[PDB]
This record gives C-alpha cells, structure tokens and sequence, in this order.
C-alpha cells in the first residue's frame, strides 16, 4: 500500500491537468479553434489571453 | 429562415445602414460559418432608441 | 426623432449540422499532409488520417 | 466616417483606404457642406 499510494498520487495529479483543457476561465469558449474561427484578432486577442 | 446559401457580404458593403453591430462574431467571418439556426426579426423604433 | 428600420439576426454556432452557410465551395481532401481544415465551420490545423 | 477605425467593413475600408490594426496617430474630421455642393459630382470611389 505504500508503493501503491505513489502511483495513485501521481495519476491523479496527471489527470487534473488533461481536464482543466476544458474551462474557458472567462472566455467565450475553451476551444481555441472556435476562437479563431468566429473573431478576427482585435477582439481574438481578447479571448485568447 | 432555414436552409439557405446566404451572402452577408452583400449587407455589409452597402451604404443603406448606419448600424451593422455584430456580437458573438465578426463581420468578417460570417462567410465560413454554418449557422444551423437563424431568426429575424424587424420592427421601427426612433433615432434615440 | 425620425423613424429607423431594425433588423435584428440570432444564430447558434453549436457547429453540428446544417443549413446556413456561406459561398465557397468544398475543395479536395489530400490524405496525410499539414493542412488548415474546415468541416461546416469548424475549422484546426492538423493531419487528415 | 466610422469606417476609418482600425479594422473595420464597408467597401471604403476594403476597397479605398485601410487603415492597419497596430495604428498609432489621430483621426481628424469635419463636415464641409459650404465648399464641397454647388453639386459637385467629381469626387469618385471605387464601387
């Protein structure tokens, strides 16, 4: 249980980082491709920072 | 209205209106999109309003 | 004081299915090479597999 | 008048003068009807 407690740490971790790819913190999408499709880059440049 | 091949460019390059304000998108974009759903709707309000 | 004419238009770009798009027409698919791609919309750079 | 804005549409912005969107200046306008009308049918833009 302690060797398997570093691996169940560590995955978790990694999994944390794969789903925070899909908040929009604000923006008008999380995709980054519907950003650049929808708005030339005055205001692109808005969303995307 | 539904199931078109529309051409915004028509709209926005003429001199008839005074008022061409998009919000989600850029006029410039509006060529490239499928849109799966549009309203319009019409009415006449004063200069102020 | 004077009468304006208003139109207002609403769309949904949830870039699934159909029915309002522009006026370009569909070009080749290459099969394994960098390319900008462009699906009823939604568009990306990648390799097309 | 509110197509020389940087980055804008209307075929005065895309056909006749284009103003680029890193601009750094001023914009300076005035309405001249007395100097302009008799009318005077020799100012051209491109359609």
């Amino acid at each position: 249980g302690k060797l398997q407690d570093v691996v169940n740490q560590n995955a978790q971790a990694l999994n944390t980082l794969v789903k925070q790819l899909s908040s929009n913190f604000g923006a008008i999408s999380s995709v980054l491709n519907d950003i650049l499709s929808r708005l030339d880059p005055p205001e692109a440049e808005v969303q995307i920072d | 209205i539904s199931n078109c091949v529309a051409d915004y460019s028509v709209l926005y390059n003429s001199a008839s209106f005074s008022t061409f304000k998009c919000y989600g998108v850029s006029p410039t974009k509006l060529n490239d999109l499928c849109f799966t759903n549009v309203y319009a709707d019409s009415f006449v309000i004063r200069g102020d309003e | 004081y004077q009468p304006y004419r208003v139109v207002v238009l609403s769309f949904e770009l949830l870039h699934a299915p159909a029915t309002v798009c522009g006026p370009k027409k569909s070009t080749n698919l290459v099969k394994n090479k960098c390319v900008n791609f462009n699906f009823n919309g939604l568009t990306g750079t990648g390799v097309l597999t | 008048v509110r197509q020389i804005a940087p980055g804008q549409t209307g075929k005065i912005a895309d056909y006749n003068y284009k103003l680029p969107d890193d601009f750094t200046g001023c914009v300076i306008a005035w309405n001249s009807n007395n100097l302009d009308s008799k009318g005077n049918y020799n100012y051209l833009y491109r359609l």
